[PDB]
RNA sequence: UAUUUAAUUUUUAUAAUUAAUAAGAAAGAAGAAUAUAAUUUA
RNA sequence: AAAAUAAAGUAUGAAUUAAUAUCAAAAUUUUAAUAAAAAUUAAAAAAUUA
C-alpha cells in the first residue's frame, strides 16, 4: 500500500540476493569470502573456499547468458552500470523553483466547452542569489532565488548590505529551495518561466489572508514566457500582490514528476538558446500550453 | 553594434566605473569589482561610516584571490584597525531587543561582513590555492594574527553587550527555530585547522 | 526543560566539533601535497528478495564534490528543444 | 485584412521640461527637424505631446516612465543608471512613402547629430535644439512584433 | 456610487473612512455640515477620521460645481444646509481650479490636539485662492477678533474688495450679534454652562459683552481700511 | 551620570518614517511641490545616516547619484 | 484599448478593428460619446471646437489633441484620437456597400 | 526579589548558557583533570555510576556539596556498552509531556536505535539526579563534563586523558527497581 | 513529519515512522548478521 | 507569519508588466479558436 | 480577583513592553525652522508659512 | 480572577542538525484614504 | 450569516474579592471523604488579549 515491501538487514546475504552475490577484498570482487592470510586466525568448523563449483557456475551461466542475449537483459545492466553524477537521476535529483506574484484572476477553455478559473503568476526577476551548504554535510544544499529588481534605497540598510556582498542585483524578496548537488546553478544565473513544464504539478507556499499555506499537487495549466507569466487551475485565497514561492510537487502517491513516460525537466535549469530574441517577439506566438485534462 | 538611445553626459568623477559585468551578460548578470586595494583601503579609511565599511569589505572580499602577499598584509593590517585586544572582537551592536524579558541585542551590518571576509579567505587560501600559505610566513602570521584581534572562537562575544551578561546567541539553538541565523557558523574552522595541518608534520623524514 | 532537548543543546555542538575532527583528515591529506576526494566503494548487491518473496531494491547515490564545483561555477548547455516545446504528458 | 492608421515613428524626442512649455515650443521644433534631416519643410510630422510620470518608486521599462541618460548596452559594466533625462517624449513621423529603411536612415541621423550636439554641451539645428529649446534626449523605438 | 458625490463610508480602501457617528443618516448629516462650513469659510479646522472624508468631499463638490450642470446643481443643493452656497459654489470655484484636475483641498495635520480628547486636529483648506475672487487676500494663521468681523487680510493685501451679494449676506447676519438679546443670550449661556457645569466658566456677573458701540465704530473703521 | 538625553536620531532609519517615503502627497501640497519630498536620492529609505552612494550596490535598471560629502549640521 | 498605458500598440488596433463589427450599425458621422475612453468632460471640450463626428476628430492636427490634452485638460484624448484615426477608414469601406 | 522573574528561557533568543564557558562563584575550573572511560563490556548503570561520581567532584576529599568541581570524563565505545541477559529488551524508560497523551514508554532498544550515547545521558542524569535535584544549578552543571562518543575516535587527545582504572566490584549483573 | 531535503523516491522514510530525524548514528540494534556484528564470528 | 517573504507584496510594481494587455491578448485567442 | 496581590504582583506589569511603551518613552523631535518651537515631524503649525512648507 | 489553552509582542534577506503536536533603530491613517505608490496640476 | 452600534485610546475613577511565600504547571501512587496534602518522577520564561 503506502509502505514499500519491507525487507530486514539480516536478510540481505548470499541466498537472499537477487543478482550474485559479491565479496569485497578491497582490491578485487570475488564470489568468495575472503580468506584471512594469518591461518591460525581460521575458526574451526570453518571453510575456507578457493573454489566452488555450485557457485561459480550459476555466475558463469549468468554472465554469458547477459552477453549473448542483451536485448533481454538490458535491465541488468543497471547492476553493473551505474549511472555517473549529475545527468539528472529520476530518483535523486531535486531542483529549485522560483519566486512568483499573483497578478490578476482568468477565465478559460480547454478544447470542449468548460469554464476555467485561472489565476496568473508573474516571476518579473528571477535570479540565483546565494549557495549555502551547512558545514559541508549531505543534502544539506540550498540554493537562494531573489525576485523583483529594485531601487536603491528600498531596504532597511542591513538588507541592502547583504546584496552589495553578494554581486546580485538588489531583490525586493528571496527564497532558500533545498536542493542536490547536481541542481546547482551559478549565483547570478536569470531564471525563465519555462524551468516549468506545462504539464506538471507544482508546490505553491503563500501567505493566507493571514498564515503560510501550502498546496501541493497544483498542475500548471498556461505559461507566457514572452510575459513571464504562469497560470493555474485554481482560485487561491491570497491577496493580488502577494509573493508566491513555487517548487516541483516531487511525487504524488508512489509515483515520480519525472520520469520517461511522463517526461523530463531541464535539469539544472532551462536556459535559452543564444538566437532567440525576446524583444522581437510577440505575445501569442510566445505561448506554451498544456495537454488536455 | 549601434545606440538604440542617446547618451545624457557626464564628467569624469561621477562616472560609474570600477566595477565589471560577468564574462556572459545575458545569462548570468553578477557583478565583479575590479578595484585596487588602495583605493578600497581608502574608502575604508576615509569614509568611517558603517556601509562604506560594508561596501569595502564586500568587495575586497570579492577580490582576494585575485592579489598579492603584500597587497593583503596592507589589506589585513587596514582592516583590523578598530580592535582592542582587551575588547570583545567583532561586536557592533545596534538595536537592544526588549521584546522578552531580558534585553536581546541585535549586531549591525558589519558583522556578516567580516565574518564573509573570513569565509572569502578560507576558500582562497585553503580550497583553490593551497600552497600559498606555506610559501610566504608573512601573511600567514598577518592571517593568524587578524584572526586573533577579532576573536573568532569566541563568537559568543561578538553578542555580547555586558560581560556579565554573556550572550549564547552563537552557541544556542532550538528546534522551533530561534537563533537559525545566529546559529553554529564554521568561521575559522578550516583556516585555523588548515593552518596547524601546516605545522602538523612531525616526520623525522621532513 | 525536558531531557531530550537538554541533551540536545549540550550534544549538537560537540557532534559539529566531532565532525570537524573528522574533517581535519582531509585537511593533513592536503597539506602535504596530495589532493584527493575520499573514495566509497560502489556497492555491487542492491538487488533483493525477502522472506515473502518480492523484490526489494536499494538506492545508492554517491556525489561528486568535482562535479559540484564545477556546476556551481559555469552554466549548463542549451535547454534541448525536446524539453520545453512540448508538454509534459498526465 | 490590412494594418490601418498605425504610424512607425522615427525617432523620438525627449525634454526635461514639463509638457506646458513644449507646447509654444512645437511649432519651432519642426523647423529644426526639418534641416536636421535635411528635408524640406512639412516633411516632418511631430505626434501629439506625451508628459510620462512623476515616479517615486521608478519602475523601469514601463511605456510611461522617464527615460535615463544611461542605457545597458551603451555603458555595460556601469553599476547603475545615470539620472532622468526626459519627463516627455514626443514622436517624429516622416512621409508615409519612405519604407522602413529610409526611416531608419534619418533616425540614425538624429541620433548621430544629437549626441554631438549634446557633447557639445562640454547656428546649426543641433544645437539650437538643444540650447535655447531643451531636448535632452532622443531614442528610436523597436518594432512591435504585435502584426 | 462611482458618482461623484454620493459616499460610501467603510474601512476598505474602495470607501472613503468612517468616521465615529449614531447613524449612517448622522454620518451624512455631519458629512453635509462639514461641507456646508467649508463652503461658508474656505478652511475647515476638522478632527479626527473626519479630515481625509472632509477633504475627498470637498474635492467632489469642486468637480461638479466645474461640470457646471442644471442635474450638478440641483445634486449639489440636495447635499447642503446652505442654498446660498451652492451659488457661491459655482460661482466661484470654476474660475477658481480652471487650471488644474486633480486634488482641490489641501489637507493639513496640525500638532496640537483637543484637549478634549487625545483626537488629532487637521486643517483642510480649499487650494489655490489667489484666484478666489472673495476668499483672496485671506490670512487664517490666527483667527479674526469677534468671530462676527470679517477675517484678516494680509498686509499687502489690504485694498480687495469681494463680491457685493456675499458681503450682503455676511453683513446680514453679522448684525444679530450687535443687538442686546444676543448679549442676553451669552451671559444666559454662561449660566446654563455653569450649572451642567464646566469648569473656568466665569460668573454671568462678569461676562462684559462681545460687541460694544465704541470697538464697533473703530472695527467699522479699518473694516473700511480694508475695504 | 551625564543627561540621558538620546543625540539625534532623525537621520537615522525609523520604520514609521520610512512609510512616507513612496507615499502620494500631491494633496498635502499648495505652491511648493517637489518630485518625491521624502525620498533623498542614494540613502536607503529616506535616512541621511545610512547612505548608500558611490558604493557599489548593483542597480542595472534604475538610477543612483554620486557621491558629495554630507555636511555636517544636516546630521548632528 | 480602454486601461492600455502610455502608447497605443498594433495589437491594441487590432481589439478595436475587432470590436468594429461586434457593433453592426455605425455611420463615419456617429456621434462622439461611442468610442473608447471619452468621458462627458471629454466629449464636452470637443463639442464647442465643432466637433460632433468621428470624422472630424480623425481629422485633427494632434497639436490640437495636446493642447486639448494639456491647456483644456481632457485625459486620455489621445487614446478616442488614436482610436478614431484606427477606425475611421473601414468605417467609409462598409458606407459604400 | 534575590533571583529575578524574568529569567533565561529556551525559546528566548539569548540561550542556554554551557556551565563549561560559565564564570560563577560556585564552579571551579582550577583543579580539574581528564579521566578516559573505556565502556566496553562495561554494564551500562554502573558505568554511569562511576561516570557520574567523578563528574560530580565526589571522588576529591576537599569536595563540599554547595562548590561545584568536577573533573572531565570522556567516555568512550558507547556502542559496546553491555546490558546483561533479557535486560537490553525489557527494561523501559518512561517520559510525560505535558498534554493529552501525556505517556511515552520505551524499550532500551528504542533510545538505543535512536542515538546509543543518548543512553549513556539519560543514566547519568539519574546518578547525578540522585543527590542532586532540589536546585538546577546543580542537575545541569555536572552533567557537561561527560563527553560521549560511541566510539574510540574523540577530540580530546590534546587533553591526555588519562585511563580510568575501574573494576566495578558487584559481582551480580545490575537489576532495575522502578517503583 | 519530513522536513528539510525530501527526495523523489515514493518512500525511503516510511518504515522507520516516516522521518528523517536522526540518522547521525553510525550504530544501531543488530540480531546476527546486522551491522555491529560485523565483528563477531557466525 | 511575520517573515519578510510573506508581508512585502508586489502591488507598487505592477505598471511593469501590461495586464490589461495580455488579457485581451488571450481574449483575442479566446474568438481565434472559437471558445 | 481571588487574591490580594503583593508588590511584586503590581511590579511585574511594567517589565512588559505594553507599559514601557505607554507611559515611559521619550519623544523625538526639533527646532522648527519657521517657529523655533519644539515639533516632531508629520505634525504641523496653523500658520500660512508651515502650512505651505511643511517643515 | 488563579490555572489552562488559542492569539499577539507591530517586514525575520534566510527558516527546520533535536523539543512538542521566533524576531534591526518605531508609532499618527495599514490608505494622504474617492483601490493608479503621484494620472498632467496655481 | 450582510446592515446599524460597541472594544489600543487622553481625563475621571468606583464595586464584588483579598491567610499567604517572587509561585503552585504535568503525571503516578498513597493518606480517615475532590485532595492545590504527602512522596516520587518531572519540566512550568515575561508581557498583552480572548
Ligand atoms: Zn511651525
Amino acid at each position: 500500500r503506502c509502505y514499500p515491501s519491507l525487507m530486514r538487514e539480516k536478510d540481505r546475504d548470499m541466498y537472499h540476493c537477487y543478482y550474485p552475490y559479491l565479496f569485497d577484498h578491497g582490491d578485487k570482487m570475488s564470489l568468495y569470502p575472503k580468506i584471512p592470510e594469518n591461518p591460525r586466525e581460521w575458526q574451526p568448523e570453518q571453510l575456507q573456499t578457493t573454489y566452488d563449483a555450485i557457485r561459480e557456475d550459476k555466475y558463469d551461466a549468468f554472465i554469458r547468458l547477459r552477453e549473448k542475449f542483451p536485448e533481454l537483459y538490458q535491465d541488468t545492466r543497471a547492476w553493473d552500470n551505474p549511472p555517473p553524477f549529475g545527468e539528472f537521476n529520476m530518483f535523486y535529483s531535486v531542483r529549485f523553483g522560483m519566486v512568483g506574484v499573483k497578478a490578476f484572476t482568468c477565465k478559460d477553455y480547454d478544447e470542449l466547452g468548460n469554464q476555467f478559473d485561472c489565476t496568473a503568476f508573474w516571476f518579473p526577476d528571477n535570479q540565483v542569489v546565494k549557495h549555502s551548504t551547512r558545514n559541508g554535510e549531505v543534502g544539506t544544499d540550498k540554493v537562494y532565488v531573489g525576485a523583483m529588481n529594485v531601487p536603491v534605497e528600498f531596504h532597511k540598510p542591513h538588507v541592502a548590505a547583504f546584496y552589495k556582498a553578494a554581486g546580485v542585483p538588489v531583490k525586493h524578496v528571496c527564497a532558500g529551495f533545498p536542493i542536490t548537488p547536481d541542481a546547482y546553478a551559478p549565483v547570478g544565473t536569470k531564471l525563465d518561466v519555462r524551468h516549468f513544464k506545462p504539464g506538471q504539478e507544482v508546490t505553491i507556499t503563500f501567505q493566507n489572508t493571514a498564515a503560510a499555506e501550502t498546496y501541493q499537487g497544483v498542475p500548471v495549466w498556461r505559461i507566457d514566457y514572452k510575459n513571464s507569466l504562469i497560470y493555474l487551475p485554481t482560485l487561491l485565497d491570497a491577496d493580488v500582490g502577494t509573493y508566491v514561492r513555487f517548487s516541483d510537487t516531487i511525487n504524488t502517491k508512489g509515483l515520480t514528476l519525472w520520469n520517461e513516460h511522463r517526461g523530463l525537466p531541464a535539469f539544472p535549469t532551462f536556459i535559452p538558446p543564444e538566437d532567440e530574441d525576446l524583444s522581437k517577439l510577440a505575445t501569442d506566438e510566445c505561448q506554451l500550453k498544456s495537454p488536455p485534462l | 553594434r549601434f545606440p538604440s538611445q542617446t547618451m545624457s553626459p557626464c564628467s569624469h568623477e561621477e562616472e560609474m566605473r570600477g566595477y565589471v559585468v560577468s564574462r556572459d551578460y545575458p545569462l548570468i548578470d553578477r557583478l565583479h569589482c575590479t578595484r585596487s586595494i588602495e583605493e578600497l583601503v581608502a574608502q575604508f579609511e576615509d569614509r568611517p561610516q558603517i556601509e562604506s565599511r560594508v561596501a569595502a569589505l564586500a568587495d575586497m572580499a570579492s577580490t582576494v584571490s585575485f592579489r598579492s602577499d603584500e597587497e593583503l598584509l596592507r589589506m589585513f593590517t587596514a582592516i583590523s584597525a578598530p580592535f582592542s585586544v582587551d575588547g570583545r572582537g567583532l561586536n557592533f551592536l545596534t538595536v537592544k531587543v526588549s521584546k522578552f524579558g531580558r534585553p536581546y541585542y541585535v549586531p549591525n551590518s558589519l558583522l556578516p561582513a567580516y565574518v564573509n571576509l573570513v569565509d572569502a579567505t578560507t576558500i582562497a587560501l585553503v580550497r583553490e590555492q593551497p600552497w600559498r600559505l606555506s610559501a610566504s610566513p608573512a601573511l600567514f602570521i598577518q592571517v593568524l594574527q587578524f584572526m586573533a584581534l577579532i576573536k573568532v572562537f569566541e563568537p559568543n562575544k561578538w553578542f555580547t553587550f555586558s560581560d556579565h551578561a554573556p550572550s549564547n546567541r552563537a552557541d544556542y539553538r532550538h528546534a522551533i527555530g530561534v537563533n537559525h541565523s545566529t546559529a553554529f557558523w564554521g568561521t575559522g574552522e578550516e583556516l585555523y585547522d588548515f593552518m596547524v595541518e601546516l605545522l602538523r608534520v612531525e616526520d623525522d623524514g621532513r | 526543560d525536558s531531557f531530550k532537548e537538554h541533551y540536545h543543546r549540550v550534544h549538537l555542538p560537540r557532534r559539529l566539533a566531532l565532525q570537524r575532527y573528522a574533517r581535519q583528515q582531509s585537511l593533513r591529506n592536503a597539506a602535504k601535497g596530495n589532493v584527493k576526494a575520499e573514495e566509497v566503494p560502489y556497492k555491487y548487491n542492491r538487488w533483493w528478495v525477502n522472506e515473502e518473496h518480492e523484490f526489494v531494491h536499494q538506492y545508492a547515490f554517491v556525489e561528486d564534490p568535482e562535479v559540484t564545483k564545477a556546476k556551481r561555477e559555469t552554466l549548463p548547455p542549451v535547454t534541448r528543444e525536446n524539453i520545453w516545446k512540448e508538454p509534459q504528458q498526465t | 485584412s490590412p494594418l490601418f492608421g498605425a504610424r512607425v515613428p522615427c525617432c523620438v524626442v525627449g525634454t526635461l521640461r514639463t509638457a506646458k512649455e513644449i507646447i509654444v515650443l512645437k511649432r519651432d521644433i519642426q523647423s529644426l527637424l526639418c534641416e536636421l534631416m535635411e528635408l524640406p519643410q512639412g516633411s516632418v510630422t511631430l505626434g501629439p505631446l506625451q508628459q510620462l510620470r512623476e515616479m517615486m518608486l521608478y519602475r523601469h521599462g514601463t511605456p510611461l516612465s522617464p527615460r535615463l541618460g544611461d542605457e545597458r548596452q551603451l555603458n555595460m559594466d556601469a553599476y547603475a543608471r545615470r539620472p532622468i533625462a526626459a519627463r516627455t517624449m514626443m514622436d517624429v513621423f516622416l512621409a508615409e512613402d519612405m519604407s522602413l529603411d529610409e526611416i531608419v536612415n534619418f533616425g540614425r541621423l538624429s541620433l548621430g547629430k544629437l549626441q554631438i550636439a549634446l557633447n557639445n554641451l562640454r547656428v546649426e539645428p543641433a544645437q539650437l535644439l538643444v540650447d535655447r529649446m531643451g531636448i535632452s534626449y532622443c531614442e528610436i523605438p523597436s518594432l512591435d512584433e504585435s502584426d | 456610487t462611482t458618482e461623484p458625490l454620493m459616499a460610501d463610508y467603510g474601512w476598505t480602501r474602495g470607501k472613503l473612512p468612517k468616521f465615529r457617528a449614531r447613524s449612517p443618516f448622522h454620518r451624512q448629516q455631519i458629512a453635509r455640515r462639514m461641507v456646508t462650513e467649508m463652503i461658508r469659510k474656505d478652511y475647515c479646522i476638522v478632527g479626527g477620521a473626519r479630515a481625509p472624508a472632509l477633504r475627498i468631499l470637498a474635492d467632489h463638490v469642486v468637480e461638479l460645481a466645474k461640470a457646471g450642470d442644471t442635474d450638478s446643481r440641483q445634486q449639489l443643493a440636495y447635499f447642503l444646509h446652505d442654498p446660498l452656497m451652492v451659488d457661491k459654489a459655482f460661482d466661484e470655484y470654476p474660475r477658481r481650479f480652471k487650471d488644474m484636475n486633480a486634488k482641490y483641498a489641501m489637507m493639513t495635520r496640525l500638532k496640537s490636539r483637543r484637549r478634549t480628547d487625545a483626537v488629532a486636529m487637521y486643517f483642510v483648506e480649499y487650494k489655490n485662492r489667489d484666484m478666489s475672487d472673495n476668499h483672496k487676500g485671506e490670512d487664517y494663521s490666527a483667527g479674526p477678533e469677534r468671530f462676527f468681523l470679517p477675517p484678516r487680510i494680509v498686509e499687502t493685501e489690504k485694498g480687495i474688495q469681494r463680491p457685493p451679494h456675499m458681503q450682503m449676506a455676511f453683513d446680514r447676519w453679522a448684525s444679530k450679534f450687535k443687538t442686546e438679546e444676543f448679549h442676553h443670550w451669552w451671559r444666559l449661556r454662561h449660566a446654563k454652562l455653569r450649572y451642567w457645569g464646566v469648569r473656568n466658566v466665569p460668573h454671568p456677573s462678569d461676562v462684559d459683552p462681545l460687541w460694544t458701540e465704541k470697538e464697533e465704530e473703530e472695527w467699522h473703521n479699518e473694516m473700511l481700511a480694508n475695504t | 551620570t551625564p543627561v540621558r538625553d538620546r543625540k539625534c536620531t532623525l537621520q537615522y532609519y525609523n520604520p514609521i518614517r520610512a512609510r512616507f517615503v513612496y507615499r502620494r502627497d500631491k494633496p498635502l501640497f499648495d505652491k511648493y511641490h517637489v518630485t518625491a519630498r521624502n525620498l533623498a536620492p542614494g540613502f536607503s529609505r529616506g535616512a541621511l545616516k545610512h547612505d548608500w552612494r558611490a558604493l557599489g550596490v548593483y542597480t542595472p535598471d534604475h538610477p543612483q547619484v554620486p557621491y558629495h560629502p554630507l555636511q555636517t549640521w544636516m546630521l548632528g | 484599448g480602454i486601461a492600455t498605458g502610455g502608447r497605443v500598440t498594433n495589437e491594441d488596433r487590432r481589439w478595436w478593428l475587432v470590436h468594429l463589427e461586434c457593433a453592426p450599425d455605425i455611420t463615419p458621422g456617429t456621434f462622439i460619446a461611442w468610442l473608447d475612453c471619452c468621458g462627458t468632460h471629454t466629449c464636452k471640450k470637443l463639442i464647442e471646437r465643432n466637433i460632433w463626428t468621428i470624422e472630424q476628430v480623425a481629422a485633427l492636427d494632434s497639436d490640437q489633441v495636446d493642447e486639448l490634452k494639456y491647456r483644456e485638460g481632457c485625459l486620455k484624448m489621445d487614446v478616442v484620437w488614436e482610436h478614431a484615426r484606427t477606425i475611421i477608414t473601414p468605417l467609409r469601406q462598409r458606407e459604400v456597400t | 526579589p534575590f533571583k529575578s522573574v524574568l529569567r533565561r528561557h529556551k525559546h528566548h533568543p539569548e540561550g542556554l548558557p554551557l556551565y563549561n564557558d560559565m564564570s560563577k562563584q560556585w564552579l571551579c575550573r582550577e583543579g580539574e583533570r581528564w579521566w578516559l572511560l573505556d565502556a566496553r563490556g562495561e554494564q551500562l548503570p554502573r558505568v554511569a555510576a562511576v561516570a557520574a561520581q567523578y563528574i560530580t567532584g565526589q571522588h576529591r576529599p576537599d569536595f563540599t556539596p554547595g562548590m561545584i568541581t568536577g573533573d572531565h570524563v570522556v567516555i568512550v565505545n558507547i556502542k559496546d556498552v553491555v546490558m546483561v541477559g533479557d535486560q537490553w529488551i525489557r527494561v523501559p524508560i518512561t517520559w510525560q509531556t505535558a498534554y493529552p497523551g501525556g505517556k511515552y514508554r520505551i524499550r532500551l532498544t528504542d533510545m538505543y536505535e535512536r542515538d546509543p550515547c543518548m543512553l549513556m545521558w539519560w543514566f547519568l542524569k539519574d546518578e547525578v539526579n540522585r543527590h542532586f535535584v532540589r536546585k538546577l544549578k546543580t542537575r545541569i552543571a555536572p552533567l557537561e563534563k561527560a563527553w560521549l562518543y560511541e566510539d574510540s575516535i574523540h577530540p580530546h587527545a590534546d587533553k591526555n586523558p588519562r585511563p580510568l582504572c575501574w573494576t566495578d566490584p558487584e559481582v551480580k549483573g545490575w537489576k532495575y527497581r522502578d517503583p | 513529519n519530513l522536513k528539510g531535503l525530501v527526495y523523489p523516491l515514493p518512500y525511503y522514510a516510511m518504515w522507520r515512522g516516516n522521518h528523517n530525524k536522526y540518522t547521525y548514528n553510525k550504530s544501531t540494534v543488530c540480531l546476527w548478521g546486522e551491522g555491529d556484528t560485523r565483528s563477531m564470528y557466525h | 507569519t511575520n517573515r519578510h517573504f510573506f508581508v512585502a507584496r508586489a502591488n507598487a510594481f505592477f505598471s511593469r508588466l501590461p495586464i490589461a494587455r495580455v488579457q485581451r491578448s488571450l481574449a483575442m485567442e479566446a474568438v481565434r479558436e472559437g471558445r | 480577583p481571588k487574591r490580594k496581590k503583593n508588590p511584586m504582583q503590581l511590579r511585574r506589569k511594567v517589565y512588559g513592553l505594553h507599559f514601557k511603551e505607554k507611559y515611559l518613552k521619550m519623544e523625538e523631535w526639533y527646532y522648527c525652522p519657521l517657529c523655533a518651537e519644539p515639533k516632531k515631524p508629520g505634525e504641523w503649525c496653523r500658520r500660512e508659512d508651515c502650512r505651505q512648507i511643511k517643515p
